[PDB]
């Protein structure tokens, strides 16, 4: 098997990009890790209408929860 | 797409598996919200990452070593243990060490004090009790201010040993007394010495009271869980006198060759240990025929040869009886040839710091070492295998912890690498099967994390 | 009786098992049936003429238990 | 190491040579090459078998020299009994019946007496099966002897 972990932040479409990294064969499941930031909200949507016209592999857009911006290391020490 | 090449991880970092530390989500939609309930994985990695450094740090350097498990230790604790033994600060950290007890005889454990009469206390047939002898100790003990010679040591038991164990309640107070002050002391392995056949009465064989001694030893080992379990094995001893009746070496030999095959378990007697009165006239040599049906049944010997300031009968003991550990012998270095053979042939040295320091004397709290100094540090770098042991936990009124700090004041300058040293030789020098030396190992790999370094 | 059987060359072991065997036994019963010697039987020749066997039984001479010998198949008075 | 050689015959002259020449060459060389032990070589049978020559090795064991036993076509576990206790030897040749005795083998495990094994010699001179499946009543006692905890070494 062949899983792709994406971190993902205002720049949705890298996840995308990251898909044809092997090629036409692809990964089997890819899943993102996501903040809970409002600034990234939107690109959550355009991540899931993209896995929606590429279907096939497992998709997960898990967000992380109380993690809308960096602010001190206890926000990193929590991503 | 630029490759920045894959990553094998660490080895005890990729076993890692989600159930062990899960990840709590909350479905909202078709996108997972997840949290952390709290901060364990990262405490688990750092403390993996804080322990592979410590590993690799002290792993050029691991064979010096006694314990191979220090090398998981921090490098300022590791520099600590080179560092000299300090008696007064270092009496939690050795109180807490796993110890091994090779030369420790049951007659001389409840002499004095409030232990002599919790052991009457106890007794089947109070009526029976002899009266309670006046033996005052020596000012100043467990230091007099003078030696007081072998004699009047073993005169300070007088209250003990034969005349109390008798009793079979007695006998039994006793052993499960010990017990509790071998458990209180951390000892992880013991070698007791009895002499059952003193004990033995007209309708109470040796083998009855030998019987019992196994058996006290053996519930008290049960009921003791196997972590703190303080493993107890028996030697017989031996003892030799001027004439008067030496039929009772001859029950003692057979009753420890009895017993070996008996018990193949537990408890079990694993030696004898010659012993008794030390003269030319009753040197090692006199009983080399008597030994010789405890070598075909692969019993091990332990020999008493340490007061008269005698070299040949050291020479008879590991020559002459096949002796594998040697009672005090604080004499070796007399003879530098019979030095270098004792470390050649893994002959060990039991060495009883309070005990000697009683019966002998001892320069103490010398700064420098010569010529009359406790022969610990120059056994030690002579490549002897030595031990510390208690020799009588009530004569000598110290326990294992206070041997070993004692030797601080004994022999300047001994680190606490030294006495980490000392418990590994006594582990090695046990008269142990597979069995008890992997769990006494085991035990051993679980040194206390010293307080106050730098 | 408990036999301490000569074999020839060979182990001494189960001689004193069976030697100090008898003399914890013989101790260890002092009514009824009980353990009143050692037999010293087994193989037989120049090699065991049984002085050299003198030293196993010194132990069970020391406690009182008597012996009794088996001169075996041969014709040596010695 | 020198080699003090049991003969028929009682001649005993030339081991007292032999042990006598390894006790002075003891202390004469203390750096390079030295002479570290004697050799007890091979004549079997109860005669000239280990305990007969313990009075002659006791200025051996006074100046610290290693003993070594070196027996040879026996199938006798006395000479080794004797060996390791009459002779105090700290290490064995050709002891391929440890196993025969429980107790001896235990012994020679406990006290790290080792065993000098010779696989060519051995099986030259007793013959031992070769490339058999698993074990049996026959097999060469290396493996045999390394489960018991004894110090097992092979040599020429
Ligand atoms: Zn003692």
């Amino acid at each position: 098997m062949r899983i792709l972990l994406c971190s993902v932040g205002t720049s949705w479409a890298v996840v995308p990009e990251a898909m044809q990294l092997l090629g036409s064969q692809g990964f089997d499941e890819v899943h993102v890790l996501t903040t809970a930031s409002s600034k990234i909200s939107p690109g959550v949507e355009q991540l899931l209408r993209y896995f929606e016209m590429h279907p096939g592999p497992r998709f997960s857009i898990s967000r992380v929860q109380d993690f809308e911006d960096l602010r001190s290391e206890q926000d990193h020490m929590l991503f | 797409f630029v490759r920045l090449g894959p990553e094998p991880g660490w080895p005890q970092l990729r076993l890692l598996s989600a159930p062990s530390f899960p990840l709590e989500s909350t479905l909202q939609g078709p996108v997972h919200w997840v949290r952390a309930s709290d901060m364990r994985l990262r405490q688990h990695v750092e403390g993996v990452l804080e322990r592979s450094r410590h590993i690799l740090a002290a792993w050029e350097g691991i064979s010096e070593l006694p314990i191979p498990a220090l090398a998981a230790w921090p490098p300022s604790h590791l520099r600590w243990l080179h560092e000299p033994l300090d008696p007064v600060q270092d009496k939690a950290w050795v109180q807490a060490l796993p110890k091994v007890e090779l030369h420790c005889h049951l007659g001389g454990f409840a002499t004095h004090g409030e232990l002599l009469h919790k052991v009457r206390q106890e007794a089947a047939n109070p009526e029976s009790l002899p009266p309670v002898r006046a033996i005052p100790l020596p000012p100043g003990w467990p230091i007099p201010e003078e030696p007081i010679g072998l004699e009047r040591y073993m005169r300070l038991g007088d209250n003990n040993g034969s005349a109390l164990l008798k009793d079979p309640g007695c006998l039994r107070a006793q052993c499960r007394l010990l017990y509790e002050a071998l458990l209180a002391d951390h000892v992880a392995y013991a070698e007791i010495r009895c002499s059952p056949a003193n004990y033995a009465s007209a309708s109470r064989s040796p083998w009855v009271v030998l019987q019992e001694i196994r058996n006290h030893f053996q519930q008290a080992m049960e009921e003791t869980p196997e972590d703190r379990r303080c493993h107890v094995n028996l030697l017989l001893t031996a003892t030799r006198e001027e004439g008067g009746d030496r039929s009772r070496i001859a029950r003692h030999l057979a009753l420890a060759i009895t017993a070996a095959e008996h018990w193949k378990n537990g408890c079990r007697v694993v030696g004898v240990d010659l012993a008794g009165f030390e003269d030319r006239t009753t040197r090692a040599a006199m009983f080399a025929t008597d030994f010789e049906p405890v070598h075909r049944v692969g019993l091990a010997v332990t020999v008493h040869a340490g007061e008269n300031d005698d070299v040949e009968g050291i020479w008879q003991a590991v020559f002459k009886l096949s002796a594998r550990r040697l009672g005090h012998a604080l004499h070796l270095s007399r003879s530098p040839d019979l030095l270098r053979v004792v470390a050649e042939r893994g002959i060990a040295v039991e060495l009883c710091p309070y005990a000697n320091l009683q019966i002998k004397g001892f320069p103490l709290d010398e700064e420098q070492e010569g010529s009359e100094t406790y022969p610990l540090r120059g056994y030690l770098a002579a490549g002897v295998a030595v031990t510390l042991n208690t020799d009588n936990l009530g004569i000598s009124q110290a326990s294992l912890t206070d041997n070993l700090l004692l030797t601080a004041r004994l022999c300047p300058g001994i680190t606490r690498l030294e006495v980490l040293k000392t418990q590994v030789f006594a582990a090695q020098a046990a008269f142990a099967n597979q069995a008890e030396r992997k769990a006494l190992w085991a035990r051993l790999a679980q040194v206390p994390v010293p307080t106050d370094t730098e």
